[PDB]
């Protein structure tokens, strides 16, 4: 839905509730997404460095 | 967590030269020799 990145898609266990769309960490990032055709919820974690 | 969070953004920790269990042989060094021999 436009927000772009580069990370590590997996299977989110985050406990997300039908009114929350995105998740963020202590440090006010985007730490997970959900998928707009599937209702899935994706952790995103970015790639080695 | 946080010490991840930091780590994502370019900030990260490098590790001490001596680890914790080599300062500990060179204390016990020190305490004897002070016993053993004195000054
Ligand atoms: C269309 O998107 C909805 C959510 O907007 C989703 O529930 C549904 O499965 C999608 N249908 C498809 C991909 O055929």
């Amino acid at each position: 839905n436009g927000l772009t990145g580069t990370g590590v898609l997996t299977k989110s266990n985050k406990k997300f509730l039908p009114f929350q769309q995105f998740g963020r960490d202590i440090v006010d990032t985007t730490d997970a997404v959900r998928d707009p055709q599937t209702l899935e919820i994706l952790d995103i974690t970015p790639c080695s460095f | 967590d946080l010490i991840c969070a930091q780590k994502f953004n370019g900030l990260t920790v490098l590790p001490p030269l001596l680890t914790d269990e080599m300062i500990a042989q060179y204390t016990s060094a020190l305490l004897a020799g002070t016993i053993t021999s004195g000054w």
